[PDB]
C-alpha cells in the first residue's frame, strides 16, 4: 500500500540571437590575451559595440602589392560571399573576427587554405565481410594523425601556389604514388566553401576549402589503396593506431559542424 | 628536498614602474604589487629603459621557488601538512609528478572539487547539513580527492571543519582524507617567514585573523597546500585557469587500465559565489568538467538554475539586469557597467555546453545528499558524451555501488551493451561484496553472471583478506 | 497513507456601475 | 523477447497486412536479422513477407504473449487464450 | 545451432513445460536434436522425470527429424530386426 500510493501519486498530477559563438572563442589559443565580453545580442555588426577594444596581436598591414578581396591571379583572392564591407580604414572579416589581424606567425600571405583528402579500405577478416551500422551502411571513413600532435589531422593545409599540395600529402606518407591521387583530389564536389567557426582564423585572411568524396569498390582499387599502402613507410612515428572514425574520433570542434552537413555526401545515417 | 627549486620555478617582476597608486591603506606601490624597499634584489633599480608603461608578461623572466616544506601549527593542529609553491606557467605534468612519488600520494579515484564565496557568504542550517553530509559520504568512501582553495571563510572554512569533524573519530586515525588547498602567493597574510633559501621546514603559520587587515589568512584546514605566484600582490582570481588545467590533467590521464586510457570521474560543485566563481565555472566548462550547482545557496545558484536548460539566445543583457536586482544585491556596489556585462559571456559559454552542467533541486528533485546529483552529472557527461569510450563504464558502476543507488544502475543498463561477455562484472561485484550492498549483487545474479566461476582461489583469498574489523 | 490520501484528494478534483 | 523472430511477429500480428511492405522488412532486417543477415540473400530475403502475411491475415490462429505486461505468468494463459479464440469464436 | 540463453526466459519455458505436461495427457511435439532450447525442453523433461511418483516415463515426447540430417546413420539400418539400436551421442 505504501509504495503503490507513491506509484499512484505521480501520473494523476498530470492526467534572442542564436548565431556563431565558436568564432568568438574566449581564451584565444596560442596567444596570451583575454577578450572583452561580446554577448549574443552583440554578434551582428549593426549593434553598437560600446566596449570594443579588440586585441591587436600580430606576430602589421602587409597590404602592399597584395590586392585583398580582388581577382589577383590563380591565388583565390575573391570572397565567395558576395561583396565585402569596410569599417573606416580597417575592413571587417565577414561572419566575425577571431582575434588576429594581418598574416601572423603563419606560412605566407593569402588564404589559410584547407584540402582534406580521404581514403577507404575494406575490412579484412578472412575474405572481406562488412560490419554494417545499426541502420544503414556506414562506410569505413579513415583519418590519420599528425606525427607530433594531440589531435587527428588529415593531410591538408594551406595550398602552395602552383602545386595544390599543402606540404602534408606528398611527404610523411606513401611514396611513388604522388601523381595518381593529385588528379583525383581535384575531381569532386565540395562539402562547404566559406568562412567557418574555428578559433584559429584571422581578420585579414580566411579559409577556402576544397574537398573530394571518393569510395573504392575494392581495397585493391589500382594503386590508390593497395599499392599506396604497400609503398607507405614512416618508420619515425612513436605511436600508431587504426580505427574507423565514428562519433568516437576527437577531431577539431570545427570539423564536427562540417560533418553534420557533409553527412549528405553519401546520404547514410551517421 | 633536492628535486624542487630544481624542477619547479617561479615568475616575478623584474623592474618597477612606481605608478601613482596608494594601494588603499599603504605607502605607494609600483604596479608590481610590492614596494621599492622589497622588490627583488636588483629589480628596484631601473634596468635602463625597458618601458614607461606596465604590462607584465613582456618583461618578466624566471627565477626558482623558495617556499617549500611542511606546516605545523602552534595549538590548532599538531600534525604535518605539506605545502609547495607553484608558478602560473608551470605545466600540470610536473605537478602531478610531484604529487605521486615526491609526496607519497596514490592514484586518485574521485576528484570532486568545491568552489564558493570568500568573505561574502551567509549561513542557514539545512544547507550546512546537506553540504556536510555530502562531504563526509563522498570523502569517506573510495579514494576521493576533494579540491578546494586556501582560506578559512564561510563554507570554505566549513568544508575543513567537516573534515576534522569526521577525522577526530576515525578507525585508521591520523589523516584519512587528502584535502588540497590552492591559493595565490600574492594573497597571503603572513608571507614573512614562509621563504627559505634551501630548507628548514618548521613552516610556522600562526592563524592571526585579527591582523590580516585586507589579505585573508591561510586556513589551518587543508592537508596539502598549493600556493601559486604570478607576480601579483593581493590579487585574487589568478589561479583560476591553472587550477582548471591541473584538475583536468589529473582527470583523464592518471591510469592505464585496459591498455588505452581511464577517465577518472570529476565534478566541480559551486555554492554561492561571485565573479571569481563565475570565472572558475567558465574555465571549468571550457576545459571539459561536469559542474553541479546546489540551488538555494544564494546570489549565484538561482541565476544558473533558471538559465541552465533555457535557450541561450533569449538570455539577453536586459535579462541580466532583471537578474541583477534580486541575487546581485550586496555585490551591486562593486559591479560597474563595464563589469556587469561580463556576466553574460561566461554564463552563455557554460550553458551552451549542456552536457557539463546540471542543477540540483534542494526541495523537490533529488531530495537526498549530493551523491544523486554528482552521479547524474557523471553519467550524463560520461556515458552519453560523444568523446568518452567504453572502458570507464566499469568505473561508473564501481563508483555507484559505494553510493548504493540501484535505480540508477537499472537506468544505465538500457542504453549501454556489454555484448562481448558478461564476465566483466566480476571485478565490480568483488567490491560490491565488500561494500556489502545486496541489491547490486541481486542485479548481478539476475543479469546472469554465474557465481560458479566467480570465486576462484585467489578471489576467495582476496575476499578473506577484507573481513570487517568491527566483528570479532 | 492517511495523510498522503489527503494530499492526493485535493488536486484531482480539478485535474453594474463602478464609479 | 526470445530473439530475432519474436518481435517481428509481435509487431505485425494485429497490424494491417497491407502496410507490411518489403521496405518494412528491411527495416526489420537490421535489428532482429543481424547474425543471419549473411546467409540471407536478396532472392532469399523477400520470402519473409509472403509467409508472415499468410500467418497474419489469419488472425484467428495467431496470438502474441507479452513477457512483461500482459499475462505475467506461465504459458498457460496464452495457450488457453489461443485455444478459446480459435475454438469457441 | 543459432540460439542464445537468458535466465528468466528459460525459467518461464521450463515452468510452462512441466505444468502443461504433468497434468492431463498432454503430448509435446518437438524435433530431434540436442541444441539450445530444443535440448532444454528435454532437460526439463528429465528434470521432472527424475523425481516422479509413477517413475519410469510419465511423458511422451516425440522427436521428428530428417534421415538425411543424421550424424551416425551407420548402424541404424537393419534388414528385418535386431533392435539394440545403439546411438552414442
Ligand atoms: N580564497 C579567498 N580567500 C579570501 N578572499 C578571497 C578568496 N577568493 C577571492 N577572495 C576575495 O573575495 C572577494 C570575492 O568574493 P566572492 O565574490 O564571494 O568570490 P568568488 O567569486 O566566489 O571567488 C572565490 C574564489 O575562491 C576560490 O573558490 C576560487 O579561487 C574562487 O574564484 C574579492 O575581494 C576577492
Ligand atoms: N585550422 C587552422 N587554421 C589556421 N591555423 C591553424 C589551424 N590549425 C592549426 N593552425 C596553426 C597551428 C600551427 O602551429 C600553425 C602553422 O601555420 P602555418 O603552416 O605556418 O600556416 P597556415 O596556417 O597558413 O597553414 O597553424
Ligand atoms: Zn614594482
Amino acid at each position: 500500500i505504501s509504495n503503490k500510493v507513491d506509484a499512484m501519486v505521480d501520473l494523476l498530477d498530470l492526467d534572442g540571437d542564436s548565431y556563431h559563438v565558436n568564432a568568438r572563442h574566449l581564451l584565444y589559443p596560442n596567444c596570451p590575451v583575454t577578450r572583452f565580453p561580446v554577448p549574443n545580442e552583440k554578434v551582428p555588426w549593426e549593434t553598437e559595440f560600446l566596449i570594443y577594444d579588440p586585441p591587436f596581436y600580430t606576430a602589421l598591414e602587409p597590404l602592399s602589392t597584395i590586392q585583398y578581396n580582388v581577382v589577383d591571379g590563380l591565388r583565390d583572392r575573391r570572397s565567395f560571399h558576395g561583396p565585402y564591407t569596410v569599417q573606416a580604414g580597417l575592413p571587417l572579416n565577414p561572419m566575425g573576427r577571431t582575434g588576429l589581424r594581418g598574416r601572423g606567425s603563419l606560412s605566407c600571405f593569402g588564404p589559410n587554405h584547407t584540402l582534406y583528402p580521404m581514403v577507404t579500405r575494406w575490412r579484412r577478416n578472412e575474405d572481406g565481410a562488412i560490419c554494417r551500422k545499426s541502420i544503414k551502411k556506414m562506410l569505413e571513413v579513415l583519418v590519420v594523425k599528425l606525427p607530433l600532435s594531440e589531435h587527428w589531422a588529415l593531410p591538408g593545409g594551406s595550398r602552395e601556389p602552383g602545386e595544390m599540395l599543402p606540404r602534408k600529402l606528398k611527404r610523411i606518407l606513401r611514396q611513388e604514388h604522388w601523381p595518381s591521387f593529385e588528379n583525383l583530389l581535384k575531381c569532386g564536389m565540395e562539402v562547404y566553401k566559406g568562412y567557418m567557426d574555428d578559433p584559429r582564423n584571422t581578420d585579414n585572411a580566411w579559409i577556402e576549402t576544397v574537398a573530394v568524396s571518393v569510395h573504392f569498390q575494392d581495397q585493391n582499387d589500382v594503386e590508390l589503396n593497395r599499392l599506396n599502402s604497400n609503398l607507405h613507410a614512416c618508420d619515425s612515428g612513436a605511436s600508431i593506431r587504426w580505427q574507423v572514425v565514428d562519433r568516437r574520433i576527437p577531431l577539431y570542434a570545427n570539423h564536427k559542424t562540417l560533418l553534420q552537413k557533409a553527412a549528405a555526401e553519401f546520404g547514410a545515417h551517421y | 628536498s633536492s628535486w624542487i627549486p630544481e624542477n619547479i620555478k617561479k615568475k616575478e617582476c623584474v623592474y618597477f614602474v612606481e605608478s601613482s597608486k596608494l594601494s588603499d591603506a599603504g605607502k605607494v606601490v609600483c604596479q608590481c604589487g610590492y614596494t621599492h624597499e622589497q622588490h627583488l634584489e636588483e629589480a628596484t633599480k631601473p634596468h635602463t629603459f625597458q618601458g614607461t608603461q606596465w604590462d607584465p608578461k613582456k618583461h618578466v623572466q624566471e627565477m626558482p621557488t623558495d617556499a617549500f616544506g611542511d606546516i605545523v601549527f602552534t595549538g590548532l593542529s599538531q600534525k604535518v601538512k605539506k605545502y609547495v609553491r607553484v608558478s602560473q606557467d608551470t605545466p600540470s605534468s610536473v605537478i602531478y609528478h610531484l604529487m605521486t612519488q615526491h609526496w607519497g600520494l596514490d592514484v586518485p579515484n574521485l576528484l570532486i572539487s568545491v568552489t564558493g564565496g570568500a568573505k561574502n557568504f551567509n549561513m542557514k542550517p539545512r544547507l550546512k547539513s546537506i553540504f556536510r553530509r555530502g562531504l563526509v559520504k563522498v570523502a569517506q568512501t573510495t579514494g576521493a580527492w576533494i579540491i578546494t582553495g586556501g582560506s578559512h571563510t564561510g563554507v570554505m572554512k566549513q568544508v575543513g571543519e567537516a573534515v576534522r569533524d569526521f577525522s577526530l573519530s576515525s578507525s585508521y586515525k591520523e589523516g584519512e582524507l587528502i584535502t588540497i588547498g590552492v591559493a595565490t602567493w600574492g594573497t597571503v597574510h603572513r608571507r614573512e617567514g614562509l621563504i627559505h633559501p634551501t630548507g628548514s621546514f618548521p613552516a610556522e603559520y600562526i592563524l592571526d585573523e585579527d591582523g590580516q587587515g585586507n589579505l585573508t589568512c591561510l586556513d589551518s584546514n587543508h592537508s596539502h597546500f598549493i600556493l601559486v605566484d604570478d607576480g601579483t600582490h593581493g590579487q585574487y582570481g589568478v589561479e583560476i585557469p591553472l587550477r582548471t588545467r591541473l584538475e583536468k590533467f589529473i582527470s583523464e590521464q592518471t591510469k592505464e587500465r585496459g591498455g588505452v586510457a581511464i577517465k577518472i570521474p570529476i565534478v566541480c560543485v559551486v555554492l554561492e559565489g561571485g565573479p571569481g566563481t563565475l570565472h572558475t565555472i567558465d574555465n571549468a566548462t571550457t576545459n571539459g568538467t561536469p559542474c553541479v550547482v546546489v540551488e538555494g545557496s544564494g546570489r549565484v545558484a538561482d541565476v544558473i538554475a533558471q538559465v541552465a536548460n533555457l535557450p541561450v539566445s533569449d538570455i539577453t543583457i536586459s535579462l541580466i539586469q532583471q537578474k541583477l536586482s534580486v541575487f546581485f544585491q550586496e555585490m551591486f556596489e562593486t559591479f560597474t557597467e563595464s563589469r556587469i556585462v561580463e556576466w553574460t559571456k561566461k554564463i552563455q559559454d557554460i550553458v551552451r555546453r549542456r552536457q557539463l552542467l546540471t542543477v540540483f533541486r534542494e526541495g523537490k528533485d533529488g531530495q537526498q545528499d549530493v551523491d544523486v546529483a554528482i552521479l547524474q552529472a557523471l553519467l550524463k557527461a560520461s556515458r552519453s558524451q560523444d568523446h568518452f569510450g567504453h572502458e570507464n563504464w566499469d568505473h561508473q558502476l564501481k563508483l555507484a555501488v559505494a553510493w548504493n543507488r540501484v535505480d540508477i544502475a537499472r537506468s544505465e543498463i538500457f542504453m549501454d551493451e556489454w555484448q562481448w561477455k558478461p564476465s566483466d562484472l566480476h571485478p565490480t561485484m568483488t567490491a560490491a561484496l565488500i561494500s556489502n550492498k545486496p541489491e547490486f549483487v541481486k542485479l548481478f545474479l539476475e543479469n546472469g553472471v554465474q557465481l560458479k566461476e566467480f570465486v576462484t582461489w585467489d578471489t576467495l583469498l582476496y575476499l578473506y583478506e577484507n573481513l570487517d574489523p568491527s566483528c570479532l
